[PDB]
């Protein structure tokens, strides 16, 4: 996907 | 409390950013700072942003205290100096200010190891916003993106606490933007803030 994560980056 | 984008405050569209100088431009309190960018050796330029203090203000401070070298670990300053870009993704965000191990792990802020989410009341509705990069509700720490895109499937999850001021701020966003990166999109020179601080 298009998210802004912090340790695990999801599609 | 999330605005649409026909209710959006003055001051804060794309064209009225682009105006901007040094001086806060959604309200007349807002802290402007500052950062230098080298790409790899080369300076790239600098990036102004205002901090929305008055629609999120423990986020505003927070991001200005990292800037400015005033937050102290036992009297150890921390902050935005010498930290990286990690993950820059063209056509989406830039995302940065993991000073604790320059991975995307890293998770510190001046309130504590986090902080909860601010009201959501700015959507991502454009390029050139500053957003709280985060790991689901209330884990706010340092890591920050500039938005390169609208991306409004990001609202009500991601604080927007800041826009970044004048055109050669978006520039800098640009060049940042389109660097060569890797299949983790870790650019392969790495992008950091050289120096940074309060207008």
């Amino acid at each position: 996907x298009l998210l802004v994560t912090a340790g695990l980056v999801l599609a | 409390s999330l605005l649409s984008e026909s209710e959006l405050p003055a001051g804060i569209s794309y064209a009225e950013a682009m105006e901007g100088g040094s001086r806060p431009l959604l309200h007349p309190d807002n802290p402007v700072v500052f950062f230098d960018i080298s790409i790899g050796s080369h300076e790239a330029g600098r990036i102004k942003i205002e901090l929305f203090k008055n629609l999120a203000p423990k986020s505003a401070e927070n991001f200005r205290q990292f800037c400015t070298g005033e937050f102290r670990q036992n009297q150890v300053p921390i902050g935005y100096k010498g930290a990286t870009f990690h993950r820059i993704i063209k056509n989406f965000m830039i995302q940065g200010g993991d000073f604790v191990k320059g991975d995307g792990t890293g998770r510190l802020s001046i309130y504590g190891s986090s902080f909860p989410d601010e009201a959501f009341v700015l959507p991502h509705f454009r390029s050139g916003l500053l957003s709280l990069a985060n790991s689901g509700p209330d884990t706010n720490g340092c890591q920050f993106f500039i938005t390169c895109a609208k991306c409004d499937w990001l609202n009500r999850k991601h604080v927007v606490f800041g826009q970044v001021l004048g055109k050669e701020s978006m520039q800098v966003v640009r060049k940042i933007e389109h660097v060569t990166v890797d299949g983790g999109n870790r650019p392969r020179i790495p992008v950091t803030v050289t120096q940074c601080g309060e207008l």
